[PDB]
């Protein structure tokens, strides 16, 4: 027992070492690794510290104590951690380790391509003291990142164009059927492919679905036989849009849209400036123009994109009441700090 | 000429410029056009009209970069000088933009003589900017002072990478020098706040 050892033995610096060691063992047995990592080190043993840091994501201190204790396998540990970083999508840490611990920087440049940071990419390139290394590792990398971001923005442009429609059909494989009284129909991460209500999202998993509305399917008026909210009138002669759509589906789609746009915005402007610096002003113009087009498309539509949290129960009305809950529970967009040179 | 004057009298400046540019088919740009755009600040139409002629478009780039550097904003001036080169002016725009990495890369790739002076200017900026992270980075990598880098690490409430840097110089004394004093100061300031 540790509870009887943390009350009366609470201030025995030598006994408390073993008390904390056993507590850290128990907390590791509690499927936790961060507090276990910080708790594995009163005694003074650091190999256990690295072992816990593997699952505690505290890379730097693990490599530090490794090189202080066993500096022979530090490169191997670096590779082992780069594996996770590539899996865990933290490419910048792997790039920093590759350029600093490991020898090559070109692979760090490639990992920079996975994070859209061309300033540090060129910095660590010219760290090799050669301007041709630009066209060798970052200018191809910049072109590849340009292609990736351009295709992603094309996908988001298609998304905003489709959601503006009632049927959501402006891509190749998006379509929904009228008068289908259930089905979230968000089987894709970014709503790229959606099947009808009788096929799509019949599983119990609904990704990025609840974190966009302040309500649920619990009908307090026992309408729809307690089905998902806002599935009553799925006709195509509505005449308007907003809370007359599958309101939860619409707001979760547009919330994914705004999240992608906002997350890409720093990366998007980074790539835009990188393309501008490389004397290819035209693609910077094209990227910024597409970005501003999708932003302008979203600008006039959030005024109607709306969902009502806990007042919709087989509502006959299309938009429900005028506006009951504010525009915060529903997704909202932000301004865009455009440049001035691509115009 | 009559069309330019007509569009001037009504105040239709954009029409005036887009009809004055076409008076001469030469690759050498006119100076009336640059005088007009400088007087009216309509370079946007200059670059919306001369997407064809690269050299004259770069002339408009130059004048627009001058305008932006003068009035308010700076990364515009640097990214515009990127085409014209304008080495020293590009450096100035970059460092006034607090964009250390790009400017110092240009320095080390162009000027192997002023590499550290711009580093001094950037460290002064970051100390004034209170951005001790990049301050520490440019101190350790370019100013090559591990002690000052760790001091900025503690200033920016960073210790893990401070331990990294203390290990890097094979100097464990730094903990008793700055790192432990820095953590003590952090404890003091958190208690004070």
């Amino acid at each position: 027992l540790y509870k009887h050892g943390l009350a009366l033995y609470r201030y025995d610096s030598e006994k408390q070492n073993v008390i904390y060691n056993i507590y850290a063992k128990h907390l590791s047995s509690n499927q936790m690794y961060t507090d276990a990592a910080v708790a594995y080190e009163m005694l003074g043993k650091l190999k256990e510290a690295m072992g816990a840091y593997q699952s505690a994501k505290r890379w730097r201190e693990a490599m530090s104590i490794a090189v202080q204790k066993f500096p022979e396998e530090v490169e191997s540990v670096a590779e082992e951690l780069i594996s996770s970083l590539t899996f865990e999508h933290r490419y910048v840490d792997a790039a920093d380790i590759q350029l600093e611990y490991l020898d090559n920087v070109k692979e760090a440049v490639a990992l920079y391509c996975k994070a859209y940071r061309y300033d540090i990419a060129s910095l660590v390139a010219i760290k090799a003291k050669k301007d041709e290394l630009l066209e060798e590792v970052v200018d191809p990398g910049l072109g590849e990142g340009f292609g990736i971001i351009a295709e992603l923005l094309a996908d988001c442009k298609g998304q905003i164009n489709s959601q503006l429609r009632r049927l959501r059909e402006l891509r190749a494989k998006k379509e929904e059927n009228p008068y289908a009284f259930y089905g979230q129909e968000t089987e894709q991460a970014d709503d790229v492919s959606v099947a009808p209500s009788e096929t799509s999202t019949q599983e119990s998993f609904f990704t990025r679905y609840t974190g966009k509305t302040g309500g649920t399917a619990k009908t307090g008026a026992s309408r729809r036989t307690a089905k998902n909210k806002r599935r009553e009138e799925r006709k195509r002669a509505r005449g308007k849009k907003g809370t007359i759509y599958e309101e939860e589906y619409l707001v979760q789609s547009v919330g994914r849209l705004i999240e992608r746009l906002n997350q890409t915005k720093p990366d998007a402007v980074r790539v835009v400036e990188g393309l501008c610096r490389r004397n290819m002003r035209e693609q910077a113009h094209q990227i910024q123009k597409n970005f501003v087009e999708v932003l302008d498309l979203l600008k006039a539509n959030v005024k109607e994109i709306y969902s009502i949290s806990e007042k919709d129960r087989e509502r006959v009305n299309e938009n429900g009441e005028v506006y009951y809950i504010p525009e915060i529970p529903v997704p909202e967009i932000h301004d865009f700090p455009k440049s001035h040179i691509v115009d | 000429r009559r069309k330019f004057l007509i569009d001037d009298y009504l105040g239709n400046y954009e029409k005036a410029l887009e009809h004055l540019s076409e008076i001469d088919k030469d690759g050498n740009v006119s100076e009336e056009v640059i005088d007009y755009v400088e007087s009216h600040d309509l370079y946007k139409h200059g670059l919306a009209l001369y997407r064809y002629d690269s050299e004259k478009q770069n002339v408009i780039y130059n004048i627009y970069a001058k305008h932006l550097s003068s009035n308010q904003m700076y990364t515009d001036a640097a990214v515009a000088y990127e085409m014209l080169g304008k080495l020293k002016e590009a450096m100035g725009a970059y460092q006034s933009a607090k964009r250390w990495r790009e400017a110092m890369s240009i320095a080390v790739q162009k000027f192997p003589e002023e590499v550290e002076s711009v580093a001094e200017e950037l460290i002064s900026s970051l100390t004034f900017e209170h951005r001790y992270v990049d301050a520490a980075d440019i101190q350790l990598e370019y100013l090559d002072n591990v002690k000052e880098a760790v001091a900025l690490y503690c200033k920016a409430y960073r210790y893990d990478i401070a331990s990294l840097v203390a290990i890097k110089a094979k100097k464990d004394e730094l903990l008793e020098e700055v790192v432990d004093p820095g953590l003590g100061e952090g404890f003091g300031i958190i208690a004070e706040l």
